[PDB]
C-alpha cells in the first residue's frame, strides 16, 4: 500500500522547462526522502538528486546543478522536480523514488514510481518516407533473400508495416523506431526464398495515423 | 565523478550462483558508500534489493545477498531463479551523491545460444536524392540478447553518427536489433568501406559493403 504516482508522458518544446510530479501515499511522507533518477533508453540510470520534505534539504548532483530544481508539497504529498531550458539531451524517463527513513543512509530504493517519458521536440506532425532496402549484387545463389523499408522522418509515433497487407507474415522483423534530430525512423525487414523474388513483386505497407497518410514501396532490384 | 563499474552483461542458469561486482574508480569501495543495489525488470520496474552493503529490504528473498569482498561491493544470487533474468545497479554515495553503476543484465539462460544474423543495406538513390544517406544494419535471432554493434568507414571507426536500438524480444524469444548510420549524400560519395560489425559473446560478424 506504499504508492508514489507518476504521470506517463509529457511532451515538451526545446529551450522550455517542465516540472514534473510524483504523488506519494501510504506511509508518511514527512519523514522519507524522495529521489530523482534519469533514464535514457540504452542508457542506465542516473542519479539527479534527493529531497528531505522535512526540512527542505536537497543534495543535487553536479552535472544537474541548474537543470534541475527540486521541491515537496506537504499538504498534498507530492514531489517536484522542476527542469530548466530543456534540450534534445534531456529527453529521457524520469522516475522518483522513495529513499531512507530521516537522516540516514542506512534505507533502500524501496519504492519507484513508473516514470514520466520527457520527449523534447519541435517536430510537427510529418509522414514518414518509406525508401527501400534491396541487395546488392553479392549475390546469394541460396536459398533466402532479405529486403526490407526504411522509414524515415515521421512524427510521432507510431507508424505500422505490413508485408503485401499480411499476405508475406513468416519471418517479418519491424524494429524499435529511433529518435534522429527531432523525428523518428525505424525499419522493417522480410526474408523470402531465392526463387520467389523478383519473381513476385513484394511491397511493404506502411500506415502513418498522424498524418492520415499510407504508403506502398515496391521492393525493385538494383 | 566516480566511475562506478558493474560487469557489462552476465549469464547463469536455474539453480546456480552468480556474482554481480561493482567497483569504484576511486580506488577501493568503503562501508560508507553504502553500496545499495536495485534490480530493474521489464517495463521499468525497479525494486530495491540491498542497502548499507549487506542490508537486505523487506520481502526481498534470501537467494539475494549483498557483500563487500575486499574492494569492490559485490551481490550474489544463491538459487538462480528465471523470475531473476534482470539488469541489476549497484550505486554508491561519495558524501553528497549518489551514483549509478551502468548496471549488468542477468541471462538465466533458457535456451541454446545463437548467433546473430546481420544484414546490411546500402542508401536506397530515393534517399540520396533528397542530399541524406543512410546505411542499416539489421541483426536478428541471437541469444543471450546482448551485443555490441560497431562501425567503420574506411577502415576507421565511427563514433558519430551511428544509432542502435536495444535488443528486444522476437516471438520466438530470440533478440533483434537495427543500427543506423548516417551522413550525407557528399560524404557517401567520398567513402568507399562501409563496415558493421556486430559482437556477441565474444565472437564478431561483420557484414561491409563497397560502393
Ligand atoms: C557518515 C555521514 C553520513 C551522512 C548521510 C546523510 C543522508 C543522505 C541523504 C540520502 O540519500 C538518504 C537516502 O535516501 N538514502 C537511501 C538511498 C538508497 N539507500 C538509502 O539508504
Amino acid at each position: 500500500q506504499v504508492q508514489l504516482q507518476q504521470s506517463g508522458s509529457e511532451l515538451v518544446r526545446p529551450g522550455a522547462s517542465v516540472k514534473l510530479s510524483c504523488k506519494a501515499s501510504g506511509y508518511t511522507f514527512t519523514t522519507y526522502w524522495i529521489h530523482w533518477v534519469k533514464q535514457r533508453p540504452g542508457q542506465g540510470l542516473e542519479w539527479i538528486g534527493t529531497i528531505y520534505p522535512g526540512s527542505d534539504n536537497t543534495y543535487y548532483d553536479e552535472k544537474f546543478k541548474n537543470k534541475a530544481t527540486l521541491t515537496v508539497d506537504t499538504s498534498s504529498s507530492t514531489a517536484f522536480m522542476q527542469l530548466s531550458s530543456l534540450t534534445s539531451e534531456d529527453s529521457a524517463v524520469y522516475f522518483c523514488t522513495r529513499g531512507s527513513l530521516y537522516y540516514n543512509n542506512y534505507g533502500w530504493f524501496g519504492y519507484w514510481g513508473q516514470g514520466t517519458l520527457v520527449t523534447v521536440s519541435a517536430a510537427k506532425t510529418t509522414p514518414p518516407s518509406v525508401y527501400p532496402l534491396a541487395p546488392g549484387s553479392n549475390a546469394a545463389s541460396q536459398s533466402m533473400v532479405t529486403l526490407g523499408c526504411l522509414v524515415k522522418g515521421y512524427f510521432p509515433e507510431p507508424v505500422t508495416v505490413t508485408w503485401n497487407s499480411g499476405s508475406l507474415s513468416s519471418g517479418v522483423h519491424t524494429f524499435p523506431a529511433v529518435l534522429q534530430s527531432d523525428l523518428y525512423t525505424l525499419t522493417s525487414s522480410v526474408t523470402v526464398p531465392s526463387s520467389t523474388w523478383p519473381s513476385q513483386t513484394v511491397t511493404c505497407n506502411v500506415a502513418h495515423p498522424a498524418s492520415s497518410t499510407k504508403v506502398d514501396k515496391k521492393i525493385v532490384p538494383r | 565523478q566516480a566511475v562506478v563499474t558493474q560487469e557489462s552483461a552476465l549469464t547463469t542458469s536455474p539453480g546456480e550462483t552468480v556474482t554481480l561486482t561493482c567497483r569504484s574508480s576511486t580506488g577501493a569501495v568503503t562501508t560508507r558508500n553504502y553500496a545499495n543495489w536495485v534490480q530493474e525488470k521489464p517495463d521499468h520496474f525497479f525494486t530495491g534489493l540491498i542497502g548499507d552493503t549487506n542490508n537486505r529490504a523487506p520481502g526481498v528473498p534470501a537467494r539475494f545477498s549483498g557483500s563487500l569482498i575486499g574492494h569492490k561491493a559485490a551481490l550474489t544470487i544463491t538459487g538462480a531463479q528465471t523470475e531473476d533474468e534482470s539488469v541489476y545497479f549497484c550505486a554508491l554515495w561519495y558524501s553528497n551523491h549518489w551514483v549509478f553503476g551502468g548496471g549488468t543484465k542477468l541471462t538465466v539462460l533458457g535456451q541454446p545460444k545463437s548467433s546473430p544474423s546481420v544484414t546490411l543495406f546500402p542508401p536506397s538513390s530515393e534517399e540520396l536524392e533528397t542530399n541524406k544517406a543512410t546505411l542499416v544494419c539489421t541483426i536478428t535471432d541471437f541469444y543471450p540478447g546482448v551485443v555490441t554493434v560497431d562501425w567503420k568507414v574506411d577502415g576507421t571507426p565511427v563514433t558519430q553518427g551511428m544509432e542502435t536500438t536495444q535488443p528486444s524480444k522476437q516471438s520466438n524469444n530470440k533478440y533483434m536489433a537495427s543500427s543506423y548510420l548516417t551522413l550525407t549524400a557528399g560524404a557517401w560519395e567520398r567513402h568507399s568501406s562501409y563496415s558493421c560489425q556486430v559482437t556477441h559473446e565474444g565472437h564478431t560478424v561483420e557484414k561491409s559493403l563497397s560502393r
